């Protein structure tokens, strides 16, 4: 049952063969031949063409890669609940600012 | 300022690669006028011209990466560029799967390891469409 010269020399051994492996094969100059849920994303969208039009746009999505990108986006982008909230933040600094120039005006 | 240098490799056709060879280590300016190289706008396709004579060449990527390494004493050696593209001269197509030396041949098919989950800049898209757009219903579905 060892736990010691056992486990170190099998380790030791592994990493000699290895390292002759490599050795070998890198210095070759022999020529080498040339040789979950299986469910698909499909997205309806609905935009409004020149004029008047309210045509939808019904696109599937196959490839499970550009799948997983899409979806991680809305369910942070639903937890995610901005150009928006800085326009806000400066008209709050825009009356904090007159609120205090009339706290000047009353103290003077 | 300085900008680093941009060295990449040119693989020519054998007979047309002995001549180039024999004008390089000549070393006249005669091989300047010999020589040139047209890149399209493509920005993977070209022409070399060996003694006025048109090749079709594809700059295509290599699955490993190259350094080149200068040296004055042989014992010392300074990285001096990276590596990676190739003016072979006779997308999926642009890319080289087996390497430069001889041990590495279909290294991007047997010696890579490949770990996986373009496709990016297509979610992209597809969120600037959402964007523009008024409704959106979405399902993940089964056989249809």
């Amino acid at each position: 049952r060892f736990s010691v010269a056992e486990h170190q020399e099998r380790y030791k051994e592994e990493c000699q063969r290895i390292f002759d492996l490599q050795n070998k094969v890198l210095s070759s100059t022999e020529v080498l031949s040339t040789d979950a849920t299986g469910r698909c994303l499909k997205i309806y969208r609905t935009f409004r063409d020149e004029e008047g039009k309210e045509y939808v746009r019904c696109e599937t999505v196959r490839k499970p890669a550009v799948i997983d990108a899409y979806v991680r986006i809305r369910t942070t982008k639903d937890e995610e609940f901005h150009r928006e909230e800085m326009r806000k933040e400066r008209r709050r600094i825009q009356e904090q600012l007159r609120r205090l120039k009339r706290n000047q005006e009353k103290e003077k | 300022p300085h900008e680093l240098e941009s060295q990449f490799i040119l693989r020519l056709p054998p007979e047309y690669a002995s001549t180039v060879r024999r004008a390089v280590q000549s070393g006249h300016v005669n091989l300047k006028d010999r020589l040139t190289i047209e890149l399209h706008p493509d920005g993977r396709h070209g022409i070399v011209r060996v003694d006025r004579v048109p090749l079709a060449s594809k700059l295509v990527d290599l699955p490993c990466v190259m350094e080149s390494l200068k040296t004055i004493d042989k014992k010392t050696f300074y990285k001096t560029a990276d590596i990676c593209q190739m003016l072979v001269s006779t997308e999926k197509k642009f890319i080289w799967n087996h390497g430069i030396t001889l041990p590495l041949k279909n290294v991007r098919k047997r010696r890579f390891r490949k770990t996986a989950k373009d496709v990016e800049k297509e979610v992209k898209r597809l969120l600037s469409t959402d964007a523009e757009a008024v409704s959106t219903r979405w399902e993940i579905i089964a056989e249809d």
